[PDB]
């Protein structure tokens, strides 16, 4: 058991150095935007399906 | 709005003729700063104007903005005014009416401010002091309890009228009684001599619909003032309108009279607070609070802000918590005026201490103020379609010239402006490009 112990220890001390980013970049790729009507324009988020439409001027 | 600011607006004639009489002109007085009032006392007795260098050598350098403040409400006020020296020099010499009634005041002379009251003898039904002061506290609790809306309490068409033209109570049909808005309980939140002076404030006010005059009305405050308490004092002597202006005072418990036609009247408690008791409120850091009061007003104005725990005979135990807090504020009273309400009503036994109430209950009714406008919203319409920094930094300087502007950004090229002038923003850029 105090060998179990010993080599539990330093088992995990490898381990925690070997991940380095945990959050995940969520920035949104919109592709080619959709013109409908009233001058509107729809860009569409090719990582979550996001949607963004708006008026250009 | 105060007294000072009230008579800033007034013309100078109106002015004028309000000093012509010797209980406004102390009430002005006793309004003035501390500083001012020494000017106004060695100025009393000179019939020469003095060079206003010399009266700016009274107050020392470091002190000189107090100086100038007070100067300035004193020219405001026109209590004095500038002389023409000779050798091109300014000399400062009060009004002459305005001294003349101050010094009749102070010192004696001309008529007495009432006609007589030993003519028609001993009152038949005179009350005491209790009585007055019971009669007045009746009166101003129907008052606020008909702001309320309970039917208990009935008054004049005209006051409810008043109200309404105040803007504490809006009547959005005829014949439904109207409904207390925000500032309806924020005057009740209100200590109950700023109360007592609002309601002044908005009588004169709107006195211009009645054609009223208003110096008139005014001069008649201002002895009711100084009136000695439990003495009566002469009907006549008055015009017709300003003692129909009285009887509205009598439906508003400052004056006491047993009859319309009767020519007695008693100053209440009530209207010698106007110019300027012990508080039944004790507030321990454990967010309670024990009233020593029985009325359904009071208990109705705690339980506002409060939790209501327990009521006694002679006592009312509440509890301050979040909840309550929050609904109170939603209902559109601030922390500060419940802070000052409870400062005003705080018991005899919490004035030992050097804080009225303690530091730590004040501090968390203000951050719990702060919890509902922690976020902020601002509706409108943003543009992030800039290609160049120059054509960003032409619309950003337009948007700030039309004053629609609400968020800038120059980093990211990025604004935020009003849907209103929205409209004059697209039209200003489609110029910009068609006439390039």
């Amino acid at each position: 058991k105090k060998f179990d112990k010993k080599v539990k220890e330093l088992r995990r001390a490898v381990r925690s150095s070997v991940w380095k980013r945990e959050t995940i970049v969520h920035q949104h790729e919109y592709g080619p935007e959709e013109n409908l009507e009233d001058d509107m324009y729809r860009k569409t988020c090719t990582m979550c399906g996001h949607e963004l439409t708006y008026e250009k001027m | 709005r105060n007294l000072q600011e009230f008579l800033g607006g007034l013309s100078p004639g109106v002015l004028d003729r309000l000093y012509g009489h010797p209980a406004t002109c102390l009430a002005v007085f006793r309004e003035l700063p501390s500083l001012a009032k020494n000017w106004v006392m060695r100025m009393l007795f000179l019939e020469q104007p003095l060079p206003q260098a010399a009266v700016a050598l009274w107050v020392k350098k470091e002190f000189s903005k107090a100086q100038e403040e007070s100067t300035g409400l004193l020219s405001g006020l026109r209590i004095w005014h500038t002389q023409l020296l000779p050798g091109g020099l300014q000399g400062l010499i009060l009004n002459p009416i305005f001294r003349q009634n101050l010094r009749i005041a102070l010192l004696g002379g001309g008529k007495a401010w009432s006609d007589d009251t030993s003519q028609l003898g001993p009152d038949k039904h005179a009350r005491d002091v209790p009585s007055l002061d019971k009669y007045a506290e009746e009166r101003w609790e129907v008052v606020l309890h008909f702001m309320v809306g309970s039917p208990s309490a009935a008054v004049s068409q005209d006051l409810a009228q008043l109200l309404s033209q105040a803007g504490l109570m809006k009547s959005t049909e005829p014949g439904e009684p109207p409904c207390i808005t925000s500032a309806g309980f924020q005057f009740l939140l209100l200590d109950t001599p700023a109360q007592l002076w609002y309601f002044m404030l908005q009588y004169l006010q709107t006195a211009q619909s009645r054609g009223m005059d208003l110096v008139e009305i005014l001069s008649f405050l201002f002895q009711l003032s100084f009136s000695t308490l439990g003495k009566d004092y002469s009907v006549e002597g008055m015009s017709d309108s300003l003692l129909n202006f009285l009887q509205h005072l009598r439906e508003f418990g400052l004056v006491f009279q047993r009859k319309r036609k009767s020519r007695r009247y008693y100053p209440t408690r009530l209207a010698i607070n106007l110019s300027s008791q012990p508080g039944f409120i004790v507030v321990e850091t454990n967010y309670r609070l024990y009233a020593y009061t029985e009325s359904e007003l009071q208990i109705a104005l705690i339980a506002l802000f409060s939790e209501m725990l327990y009521r006694f005979p002679n006592m009312v135990v509440a509890q301050v918590t979040r909840e309550s807090v929050q609904q109170a504020i939603a209902s559109g009273i601030t922390a500060q005026q419940i802070i000052h309400f409870l400062r005003t009503r705080a018991h005899p036994v919490m004035l030992k201490q050097t804080p009225v109430l303690p530091p730590t209950i004040t501090d968390q009714i203000r951050l719990w103020e702060l919890e509902r406008d922690r976020l902020r919203f601002t509706e409108g319409v943003l543009y992030n379609q800039f290609l160049s920094q120059v054509d960003f930094e032409l619309l950003l300087a337009h948007a700030r010239e039309l004053g629609v502007l609400v968020f800038e950004n120059s980093a990211k090229r990025l604004m935020v402006v009003t849907p209103a002038g929205h409209s004059d923003v697209k039209r200003f850029w489609k110029r910009q490009k068609h006439s390039s």
